[PDB]
């Protein structure tokens, strides 16, 4: 083991998946029911804050 | 030690701790553990990426499975190796830092060596302190022990010893408020 | 039939999807019943599971079945073939009119 292995991570993470898009302004849906959006990675929103879906529904 | 971890919890963090101190301990092994989720735990802190993987919940199982194993197969015991892996099957990686520092503990109360603090308002004269160690080596006599000093109380030429878990007051100001008590209460 | 049933509580049944998930209000269909037993989506629990109402009885149903994405609700036969015919909730003809 070693303390290095942050890049190590970071590199399989950017290609492992095709996702983490630049969070501080996007988000994924965790989880939809009873009119309730589970939105991740929805960091730096401000209460009250408007957003948006992929469909257009705001 | 008995595979029986110090305490049994049914905290989340303290469920998988727990099973793993006692399977770790079981076979032979508990330092090479002890070492891996330290390893973590290090890395949570010190890799801000490491952090946001382990937070992550919207990611697949799948997908984190790769990335575990992208961080290190070796120098991990296979106790640790399955932990994680039962983990991702569970989605219970999201609690991973609290489980290392959790497995920690139990590996803390495990070790023998502890460390007593003693308060004091009067400055300890280096000759003074001398004198400290010879009585609490005298009281114990049997564990090795390390000594911290930390002085600012309210009390005055007072001494309170806290050892791990153990307080003993040996302050002149309890002694003073129950003089000053006993006296009230005679009832001539 | 990229769908599993992850459990069986009563008529609520939850499915258990890889990749894409059928949007909600869509209604599965589940194989290998004894009848055609058609599942609406009601929410996405999250981790790859949504749950649904069961148009028809459940029992008999095991964990692990598989499950067949229809992609859209629930389709029901429409028309004038329809009239003076009774139909189910589903669409099936329970008149024995063919």
């Amino acid at each position: 083991l070693s303390t290095g292995e942050a890049s190590v991570v970071l590199a399989e993470k950017i290609k492992g998946i095709t996702q983490q898009n630049d969070i501080t302004e996007y988000g994924t849906v965790i989880s939809i029911g009873d009119g309730i959006a589970r939105v991740f990675g929805l960091t730096k929103v401000q209460a009250g804050e408007m957003v948006e879906f992929k469909s257009g529904i705001r | 030690p008995g595979d029986k971890p110090p305490a049994i919890e049914d905290s989340i963090h303290g469920k998988y701790a727990g099973v793993l101190f006692s399977s770790a301990s079981s076979n032979k092994s508990l330092n090479k553990v002890a070492e891996d989720m330290k390893y973590f735990n290090q890395l949570y802190k010190e890799s801000e990426v490491f952090k946001s993987f382990l937070n992550n919940v919207s990611l697949k199982r799948n997908q984190q499975r790769d990335i575990i194993s992208a961080l290190g197969k070796t120098n991990f015991n296979p106790a640790t190796n399955n932990l994680l892996e039962t983990l991702i099957e569970n989605k219970r990686l999201d609690s991973l830092p609290k489980i290392a520092e959790k497995y920690m503990d139990y590996y803390r109360i495990l070790n023998k060596q502890e460390s007593i603090t003693i308060i004091s308002a009067q400055e300890l004269t280096a000759a003074e302190k001398q004198k400290v160690e010879q009585g609490l080596k005298k009281g114990n006599a049997n564990v090795q022990f390390t000594v911290v000093y930390q002085v600012d109380p309210a009390i005055l030429g007072g001494l309170q010893m806290y050892s791990g878990n153990n307080f003993l007051d040996c302050s002149l100001l309890s002694r003073v408020n129950k003089l000053k008590t006993e006296i009230a209460k005679i009832s001539f | 039939a990229n769908g599993q049933v992850s459990q069986v509580i009563g008529a609520v049944v939850d499915v258990q999807f890889e990749g894409e998930l059928p949007q909600i209000l869509n209604a599965l269909e589940v194989q290998g019943t004894q009848h055609r037993l058609v599942l609406e989506v009601a929410q996405h629990l999250g981790d790859s599971r949504v749950r649904t109402i069961a148009m028809d009885s459940t029992e008999g149903l095991v964990r692990g079945q598989p499950v067949v994405d229809t992609g859209l609700p629930i389709s029901v036969p429409v028309g004038p073939g329809t009239l003076g015919r009774i139909m189910n909730v589903i669409g099936e003809p329970i008149d024995q009119r063919g």
